[PDB]
């Protein structure tokens, strides 16, 4: 049954990336100010802070197994920290232009950076952080990068030219492109996680969120109701919902099946941006970063 | 020009 409990708010600047530890009960939330936070969640403590910047850092990740976290800015640098001793292990410019989003493989060495210079880029941190390849095809911001967790040697990159792309980590090209139809552009891309089916879900500016069968490419389902720009829409990756955001306040829950809202929440931290769900469903956590800070919830 | 700044 659902039954939302807030675990863990706390207000701060505007928070565009969130993440959690796998085995730790951690937080991590990157800033818009150029900060970044690691809270315990369940003591409410800080575990560690650092004023990377003073641009926004839009992208944060752990690297649970080197202890790291991976963040990216608008000063067009990822660096990354061990956060058990704070040490800055790399610090190097990216991109030409804003990082949107990154993410990291779940086994071998490999962290995507999704950018406003209209490329992913690949980088390899067994080979001292050496740019391995870059993705070139689309024509305008890349907003989101999503390895496929049933098959990592391919990834998802959704952009504000209305295709979200897949590529193969060998190849020069996209596999496919998917044409939307979300003609305000894509701005986040998610897998489903679980093998009984090939979805993937697109969320946009145009207030709507589709779902994808990505073999036939077809679009599935088209998920109205948000009032503005739908910042991210993800599967939860064991309860049968989809959770979306938006710049119109709310964080809303979907039925997975039959792809009716089941739940709107108004948490007060005006608007959504970003979206994190426990990598393991510990407690069915979820957390959100809006405007004025951020919420974890136990969805029951 | 440059869009999602925010």
């Amino acid at each position: 049954k659902l039954d939302i409990k807030k675990t863990f708010s706390n207000r701060s600047d505007r928070v565009k990336g969130i993440d959690f530890h796998p085995t730790e009960p951690w937080v991590l939330t990157t800033l818009y100010s150029g900060r970044v936070e690691i809270w315990n969640y369940e003591t409410q403590v800080e575990v560690r802070s650092i004023q990377v910047t003073e641009t926004p850092v839009r992208a944060g990740k752990f690297i649970a197994r080197k202890n790291w976290i991976i963040v990216g800015s608008d000063d067009f640098r990822i660096r990354v920290f061990n956060y058990n001793t704070g040490e800055k292990v790399v610090d190097f410019e990216a991109h030409p232009d804003y990082i949107r989003s990154i993410a990291v493989h779940p086994t071998k060495p490999y962290v995507l950076s999704g950018s406003d210079d209209l490329t992913v880029k690949l980088w390899n941190w067994e080979n001292n952080w050496a740019l391995e390849q870059t993705f070139e095809g689309h024509e305008h911001f890349v907003m989101c990068v999503a390895f496929n967790p049933k098959d990592p040697s391919t990834f998802a990159s959704g952009c504000l030219d209305r295709t979200v792309k897949v590529w193969s980590l060998g190849q020069s090209t996209p596999n496919f492109t998917l044409t939307t139809g979300q003609e305000r552009g894509v701005n986040y891309v998610d897998y489903y996680p679980l093998p009984d089916k090939p979805y993937m879900i697109t969320a946009s500016d145009d207030l709507t969120i589709k779902i994808w069968d990505y073999q036939t490419k077809s679009c599935v389902a088209t998920l109205e109701g948000h009032m503005s720009n739908v910042s991210f829409a993800v599967f939860h990756p064991t309860l049968p919902i989809i959770i979306s955001g938006s710049e119109d306040g709310t964080l809303k829950i979907w039925n997975s099946s039959t792809y009716k809202v089941e739940k709107t929440l108004n948490v007060g931290l005006e608007r959504s941006w970003c979206i994190a769900t426990h990598p393991t469903g510990r407690k069915n956590y979820i957390a959100s970063g809006f405007d004025n800070g951020f919420t974890v919830l136990s969805l029951a | 020009e440059k869009v999602h700044v925010q």
